[PDB]
């Protein structure tokens, strides 16, 4: 395959705070990994698309950086709705091969 | 009547315009046209002409059902007059055998066939209508040489066989022959993991070629002949513009002396002009599958390892089949330097279009031009 | 207004054949790869293949080349796949995807299907 | 080999004999005959062949279904031996593209195609076998050349070309070569409005032409060129007796320096001899339509403006389609005088006939006679 990384699929974040994910590959990709989220449910969006751009919709607090192997997203102003899986995956060749996930917990009441 | 030399440069590569087209399914749809495959063209000083390895019946007959097999015994080198159909009363057969490779050297013309069983086959060089030398198979596992032209220098020509693996090694040797008869071999030398199907060129005095590593490399090797000297070397293009069909997608940075990762097990046969800063690749325009055609400059790209284009050209659309490519020239022309032609076989059947039980093709051949002409689709 | 609208659930039995839909809405459909992916209950998500409309080329992830054929009728602007031989080992759920692409195996699949939910029983 | 130079005069023309004829169609309905359109016959120095762009199919074969296009990536310039059909086993390929001209000048001979997109055609002059020089589009609306011959003195071959609107201005040049490259060129030069398509001649020591007006005009336009000093000079025919399609009826006065009213838009391609006295002009009998044929005696018609017909001869009925025509005369027969040969495209198909989908041809050509000949249709 090419082995998609995540480390572990649950985080936790006290709502309000600045979150990071990491996503590892078995290879320089180059640069070209994406990031989805799925919705509690179903419902899974793009929200980057090779390491740093963008969609079309996508709230201006989520960042993606990285090179080669290993590669974050940073979520700033944890606004709740945004508690999910999120999934990178790759398409420097094909197969695509799509991490395990990572389910993000929230803690406060 | 006098052995051709190397004494010219390549011209300023600028454009492309036409040189050849030969309709041949839509004439084939009703003219005794033949099922053919692995196309190239060749010159002799006063002609050029259209080769392509026949599968032995016409398109709307029935023995074309089958087609898609690549190695019987009935297929036959066959030569057609430039941009004519290959048509079962036009067509002169070269030679039977299911792999090939022809070029004149200056006094009269050389061409290499190949038959056989898988743990069997056998080369024979006639050279100018008459058999002169025979080649048996040192390594067993189906032997086989380039489908495009060879190049001459002296009366010498170099060209290249592999018989081994495609899933890993093989043992590929290049071959000197004059006037048929053999001079020397050579085991493969460089950095070139596997080579197999080799586009070579001559041009100033010596000829280079890109190959196929069908094993590992999405970049291509590439060998250097000295013909003189009769010498080799090989190594990788240098480039992230990957050109090897399937390939992975387009990296930053590129491996000069290794294969380039990601994609492996297969691949398709292309040429290059490397010819410094006046380079052109060629490459299909779809990651996975031979639909499209382009042409782009990439300047330096044998030595430069994060080359990328700065001018292109398209050919074929990706909405339309390719197939295999290669590069000729008429070495013959009257000049000051070569002009760098090419070729891309248009393949038209069986995998791609399941609905018939036939696999045949067309060319379109194109030279340079030094006028920045506009461009079309073929 | 890119619709690819799915059905919720196909209910079967052992060893037959389903056939999904995806019906593309609000693009050019002769114009982008469509890609169909599976969701297995409690592993990541595995991507079956490529169909792209307006040429008719293919591709199958190593496995599924056996279960998979993929298919589109065009007039209906609908994506199809036929999965034959269907088991308890592959009650899941499938989208359908289409790249940012438009023939390109980049820029990744922009826009998703609902997701449909196979499931075999007796 | 030596590059021929127009040494005679033209001859008394008191007739006309049949030169050729090749009866297309009919063969065409059982034989493997390519479907062609815009045809001319040319001459090299032992031989005369038959011209013509095809459309890449046979006229039995299914990809007929659409021929009365004109313009595609299919299409190829093909010479056949004089009077045989275009057979898929006998024309030649001369290049790829859409619009032509080819003229041996004494040495070898040139051959220019018109090939592209309608904003980026492209013109490539090959010559004797090889491709020599290209064109680009000046003014990027369809690059056109002639579809008859040209001519040749000394090595030197005046060729005119018209790239700009139909329906108003556009940018014509005359251009030179001698081997293929290039020479020089002009803009056009004279009272001429508009020309395109240019049936030329050469006769004592300069090349005339009769072209079309596409625009205004239902008097031809005249370019008469000097070969030697490459210069050149338009106007009208002076003449009544009009000869485009559509016309206007006959007048009893004419225009002799700006084109003549009534019908505009539109027009057929044409040639004449005007040689003083010794002046035939060819016409359709039909008003509106490509329908008939017809040669006339209309003695000093480039000058004499209440010119009006001595005697005539007619080709083609009104009942039978027509369509293009022009000149060519064979240089190398022995002789005092050079003897007038012309053609008539005798069109067959869409849009006339509508129940067939396609649009194909045949020709017959006809040459000078001393004698009162007796007249036939063809
Ligand atoms: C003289 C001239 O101007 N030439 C132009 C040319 O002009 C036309 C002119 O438009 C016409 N007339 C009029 C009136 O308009 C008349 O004809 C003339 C030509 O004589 O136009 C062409 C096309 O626009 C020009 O070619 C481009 O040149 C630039 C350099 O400035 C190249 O970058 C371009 O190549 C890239 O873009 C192509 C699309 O146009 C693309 O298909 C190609 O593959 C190149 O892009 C790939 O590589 C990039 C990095 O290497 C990458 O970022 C891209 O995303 C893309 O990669 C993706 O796609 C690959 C497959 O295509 C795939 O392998 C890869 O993995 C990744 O997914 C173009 O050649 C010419 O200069
Ligand atoms: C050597 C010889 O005698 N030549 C004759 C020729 O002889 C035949 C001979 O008959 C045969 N043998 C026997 C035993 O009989 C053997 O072959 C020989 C030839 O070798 O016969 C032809 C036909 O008769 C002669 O040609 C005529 O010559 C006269 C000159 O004296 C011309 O005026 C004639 O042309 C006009 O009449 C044609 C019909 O015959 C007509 O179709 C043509 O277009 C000419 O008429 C148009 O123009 C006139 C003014 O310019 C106008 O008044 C007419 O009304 C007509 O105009 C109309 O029609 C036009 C389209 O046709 C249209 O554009 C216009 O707008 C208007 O509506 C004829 O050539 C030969 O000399
Ligand atoms: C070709 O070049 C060689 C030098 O490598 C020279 O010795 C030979 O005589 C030349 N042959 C011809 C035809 O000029
Ligand atoms: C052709 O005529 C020119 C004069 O214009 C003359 O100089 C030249 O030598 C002649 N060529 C031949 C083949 O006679």
């Amino acid at each position: 395959d090419i082995q998609m990384t995540q480390t572990t699929s649950s985080l936790s974040a006290s709502l309000g705070d600045r979150v990071t994910i990491s996503c590892r590959a078995s290879q320089d990709i180059s640069n070209y990994l994406n990031w989805y989220q799925q919705n509690p449910d179903g419902t899974v969006k793009l929200l980057i698309y090779y390491t740093s751009n963008l969609h079309s919709e996508v709230p201006s607090r989520f960042s993606g950086s990285g090179s080669g192997t290993d590669y974050s997203l940073t979520i700033s102003n944890l606004e709740q709705e945004d508690i999910a899986t999120y999934f990178c995956q790759q398409d420097f060749t094909l197969p695509f091969t799509f991490g395990g996930g990572t389910k993000l917990e929230i803690r406060r009441a | 009547r006098e052995f051709n030399n190397l004494t010219k440069g390549l011209c300023t590569i600028n454009s492309w315009h036409i040189y050849g087209k030969d309709n041949a399914v839509r004439i084939g749809e009703d003219s005794d046209v033949l099922v053919t495959r692995e196309p190239y063209v060749s010159c002799d000083p006063d002609e050029c002409r259209f080769y392509a390895l026949s599968q032995g019946t016409t398109i709307r007959g029935k023995h074309s059902n089958g087609t898609i097999h690549d190695r019987s015994q009935y297929r036959d080198l066959i030569s057609w007059p430039l941009s004519s159909p290959p048509t079962v009363y036009n067509s002169r057969v070269e030679c039977i055998g299911w792999s090939s490779t022809s070029c004149h050297d200056g006094r009269a013309r050389m061409s290499i066939c190949i038959s056989g069983p898988n743990n069997n086959a056998s080369a024979v060089i006639w050279y100018n209508r008459r058999p002169v030398t025979e080649i048996n198979t040192w390594a067993r596992n189906i032997l086989r040489t380039q489908e495009s032209e060879c190049v001459c220098q002296n009366g010498v020509c170099p060209v290249v066989f592999t018989d081994g693996s495609a899933t890993g090694p093989a043992e590929t040797r290049i071959y000197y022959f004059k006037e048929g008869k053999i001079l020397k071999w050579e085991p493969l030398t460089g950095t070139a993991k596997h080579i197999e199907e080799c586009s070579c060129y001559g041009e100033q005095a010596g000829v280079t070629c890109t190959c196929r590593d069908n094993w590992q490399g999405s970049n291509r090797p590439v060998i250097q002949i000295d013909p003189v000297a009769m010498t080799h070397t090989s190594q990788y293009i240098c480039s992230p513009v990957l050109t090897d069909n399937p390939r992975p997608n387009d990296p930053t940075v590129g491996k000069c002396n290794d294969p380039y990762p990601g994609n492996n097990n297969n691949g398709v046969k292309g040429f290059s002009y490397l010819d410094g800063g006046n380079t052109w690749l060629g490459r299909t325009i779809s990651i996975a599958s031979r639909s499209g055609y382009e042409m782009l400059k990439v300047p330096n790209a044998l030595t430069d390892d994060k080359s990328r284009p700065t001018q292109g050209q398209t050919i074929v659309l990706n909405t339309d089949w390719s197939g295999y490519s290669g590069s000729f020239m008429d070495y013959w022309a009257e000049g000051e330097c070569y002009r760098a032609c090419f070729y891309v076989e248009l393949i038209r059947g069986r995998p791609k279009e399941d609905k018939v039980w036939w696999t045949s093709n067309s060319i379109v051949s194109m030279c340079s031009s030094t006028e920045f002409l506009g461009q079309w689709n073929w | 207004e890119v619709q690819l609208q799915q059905p919720g659930a196909e209910l079967v039995k052992p060893g037959a054949s389903v056939r999904m839909s995806c019906k593309a809405s609000g693009y050019t459909f002769t114009n982008y790869n469509m890609y169909w992916v599976k969701q297995s209950p409690g592993q990541g998500l595995e991507w079956i293949g490529i169909f792209y409309p307006g040429n008719g080329d293919t591709s199958y992830n190593q496995k599924f080349k056996d279960k998979a054929t993929l298919t589109a009728d065009k007039s209906s602007n609908t994506a199809y796949m036929q999965l034959s031989s269907l088991t308890s080992e592959d009650s899941a759920v499938y989208y359908c995807a289409r790249s940012g692409g438009s023939y390109r195996y980049d820029g990744g699949f922009d826009y998703w299907g609902q997701g449909t939910t196979l499931t075999v029983s007796s």
